[PDB]
């Protein structure tokens, strides 16, 4: 439950 | 009334042109020689008969009953190296690891040291300008760092131009996309523990486009203990994240392939004890830190405008102060304008994406020796970079009295701000018109 | 009291325009003819009746009573090219080998001759400026090197602009890449042993961006013999040092593809017997060496701002010291203003990323020639280019005096430093506002 | 009727030029100091002895 | 045990 | 034994 | 009516100096060197610079 708010795929 | 006599011709009247220029065929050959533009004689006569010297000899005479003035305006050139010796931008000091020991049974003796590395004049640009900065702190490294000790690991001082700290989460502690998010945004210096620079005889520091809010007190000297607050923070082990997917991000990545190690402060902490000065400045204290007495500004590859005075012992009246002399490095000053240099700024969106080429186009990893260390990498080119550019420059002075008997050979003397010729000058030449002003 | 009358027509005061202008239908069918923009006759009198020449006889009369003056504006525009003959930067001396032969049965005999090469006038640009130049070094060894013996191995002379120094390990003594980092840095000759380039008569040095410290002292020539200290150092056998992962390192590569010799001093030494003129700048004994008596400069397409000298022999008066003739080249002047060339700056990131480009675009390598020999190699282009770039100049002279009687035709005349007319003029002309300044 | 002196020099007549700059060795080194380019002094004399 | 400092790998 | 001065390979 | 100018000095009234003296440090070096104290040059100047 932690939104790292990075788009890590692509 | 107002006459204007030479030798035997005409007398003039009113007003006329004398002209002041160096190219003249008959005087550069006999009178200069061991001169140059910037400090020369020229022969005012103009006249084609008459020896030069012999020329020397006769005067242009403004009627005696009058004071006269004359109006110069004057064109200077020059061409002179964004970085180059004479302007003091070809040096700058720093303090780096010398030796990396194992000392008496259980110690680590880190010998640090300050030395003062040059750099080759001319390479204009400032980007370029930095990289060649960072790769001066390592040719030191290469002869004297490795050989005795110290890894590339701790190379303490360099020169970067970006914003470690935008990934960051105020929550994790890390840089969460696993890289320092690399655009440029302005230049900066990073030190390790124990080392910094000094700029203390160098214009360079205007290059980075950081200044001392206090000008005037010599000292330019800024030590690893001055960044305090604003340790570049560590980055988020992605991998470990990601494939573990309780989550293992407090993984701060202590490496990087070819295995360097960032430094961490200790094996909980999230920040490295790489310190960065853009940090510092917007990201810490500011009231303590080092906001406090430095000033984040524009970079200016020139430098810094500096100023040139212009001077004609033999034809213009010293100036209300100055008192007449001999010694080149005094003579009076006629006229000042500033030294004909301006910053031509472009844009590159191909920075970055060339710094990604440009590796491949420079058959050479030269600066880049570390494309993995996230830090020692090489800084971004930022977009707009701007170039010490040599400009003409028709300049003005205004109406200056002269005296009333003009010698035939005038002697012509740019200088500069700490008063002394300035090699860089191309051509120098001005044009004076005289004309009354009052009577006696 | 200050009248200003013309044949049979109102009398004017205080003041009014007289136009010095070539364009006129009438006295260009006539009048000139055998002459151009820097030498011509015009009729200032601007009556659409009177034939010219008839209307030579009438005249302009400033009031007798009163010594008068005129303000003289003037309209100056150019178009010459940055490479050309008449301003000298179309030829340029050099030293290089003739011929290579076996000789007496042991002796190896070399044969070295100076020779002045030419360039195709207009060619712009700095860089392929530079170009051209080594291309005419090449195209003379096309018309007497090979076929003289002389191999490619020993071409001397080639002007490059890269730092060949920056892989450079003060340990091994060699550029560890493995090869010379191709990135530009400023212009510079190269020169092989013997050999050596002379500019006495000619401004390109100027443009390369080395200029003597003593500028007066008619004598270009820079040696090999000059360049002391710093001769290209050598590459490492980046091949053998990795495949044999002692080490081999000591390995100096001694050729390239297409086996051509890096001319090594010794089987040992890790120096090349190639001497670059940067090197010895910033990399060898400042008291002695070149940096000593050249001067490192930014480039300049121009080549030189040179200045041009204005006359109106038929209208004004001869300025103090000059003495009224009828020879052309000793005109009296009254005024003096640069030549309008500017230096326009460009950026081409796509330089090198280009040059690797470039030369498919070209359908040639007739630049590159060499392509393998890191030294023979194509030059970087840099990131910045110049390009002489001629424009139009509205300048301004002071009041000058003017004679009672005006001429209904004068005569313009736009002279050079060295006073000769200058062929690369389109359009000149002038505007002059006659008014009272005391009287008799 | 239009003299302009100083100390003890040669009047000088008409016009001449008094030049307010920061540069200058001397005075950075004792004036300004805690000052900066946008509030400084400056001596106008420019007379090397003094 | 001599460091070329240089990723000659890439 | 001509030396065209012109690497035709690439 | 009675003035006494130098140069480019204020100009000096009524009286003054001028001194004769074979010491000075400048002229000792260049003048005189073949002289002695019984025929030799010294300037009157008396100005540091010059
Ligand atoms: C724990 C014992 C240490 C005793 C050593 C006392 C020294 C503390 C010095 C702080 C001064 C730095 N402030 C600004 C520098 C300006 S500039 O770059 O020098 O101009
Ligand atoms: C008011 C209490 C303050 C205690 C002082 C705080 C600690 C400050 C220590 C200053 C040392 C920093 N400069 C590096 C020396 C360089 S060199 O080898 O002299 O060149
Ligand atoms: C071993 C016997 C040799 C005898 C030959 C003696 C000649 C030595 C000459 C050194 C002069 C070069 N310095 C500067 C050139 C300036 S310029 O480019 O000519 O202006
Ligand atoms: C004080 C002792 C010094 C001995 C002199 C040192 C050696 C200097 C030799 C000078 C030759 C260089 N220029 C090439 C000739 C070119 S041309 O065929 O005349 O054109």
């Amino acid at each position: 439950t932690f939104n790292p708010v990075y788009p890590y795929d692509t | 009334r107002n006459s204007i006599r030479y030798s035997e011709l005409a007398p003039l009247f009113d007003t006329t042109r004398v002209y002041l220029v160096d190219n003249k065929s008959t005087d550069v050959a006999s009178l200069n020689y061991q001169n140059d533009h910037s400090n020369f004689l020229t022969t005012v006569i103009q006249n084609n008969d008459y020896s030069p010297g012999e020329a020397s000899t006769q005067t242009i005479n403004l009627d005696d009953r009058s004071h006269w003035g004359g109006d110069l305006k004057t064109i200077l050139h020059t061409n002179m190296p964004n970085v180059n010796e004479f302007m003091f931008t070809n040096k700058f000091k720093a303090r780096v690891m010398v030796s990396r020991s194992l000392t008496k049974d259980k110690q680590v003796e880190l010998k640090y040291e300050w030395v003062e590395f040059t750099l080759p004049e001319g390479n204009y640009s400032e980007t370029m300008t930095i990289d060649l900065m960072n790769n001066a702190i390592v040719e030191h490294y290469l002869k004297v760092g490795r050989q005795n000790g110290v890894l590339e690991s701790d190379i303490g001082v360099k020169f970067d131009t970006r914003n470690f700290r935008l990934g960051f989460d105020p929550v994790t502690g890390l840089v969460m996309p696993g890289v320092y998010t690399n655009e440029a945004f302005h230049p900066d210096i990073i030190l390790l523990p124990g080392c910094g620079v000094d700029f203390t005889h160098s214009r360079l520091s205007n290059l980075l486009g950081i200044r001392k809010r206090q000008p005037f007190q010599e000292g330019f000297r800024i030590t690893y203990d001055d960044l305090e607050g604003g340790n570049i923070p560590a980055l988020l082990d992605v991998d470990a994240y990601q494939a573990s997917l309780k989550k293992p991000v407090i993984k701060p990545l202590t490496e990087d392939s070819k295995k360097r190690s960032y430094n961490l402060i200790s094996n909980d902490s999230t920040f490295t004890q790489y310190r960065s000065w853009y940090l510092a400045y917007n990201y810490g204290d500011p009231q303590t830190g080092i906001r406090s007495w430095t000033l984040l500004c524009t970079p200016d590859v020139t430098c810094g405008s500096e100023q040139v005075y212009w001077s004609l012992p033999d034809m213009m009246q010293d100036p209300v102060t100055f008192r007449s002399t001999s010694q080149i490095s005094n003579f009076p000053v006629v006229g000042a304008e500033l030294l004909p240099v301006h910053s031509k700024s472009f844009y590159n969106d191909q920075a970055v994406y060339s710094q990604l080429i440009r590796q491949f186009t420079s058959l050479t990893h030269v600066f880049n020796r570390f494309p993995e260390n996230q830090i020692l990498a090489r800084p971004p080119a930022p977009t707009i970079t701007t170039v010490s550019e040599n400009v003409p420059a028709l300049t003005d002075h205004g109406t200056l009295p002269l005296r009333n008997s003009i010698g035939g050979v005038q002697r012509v003397t740019i200088t500069d701000a700490r008063r002394r010729t300035c090699p860089y000058v191309y051509k120098a030449l001005g044009i004076v018109s005289p004309r009354v002003l009052s009577s006696r």
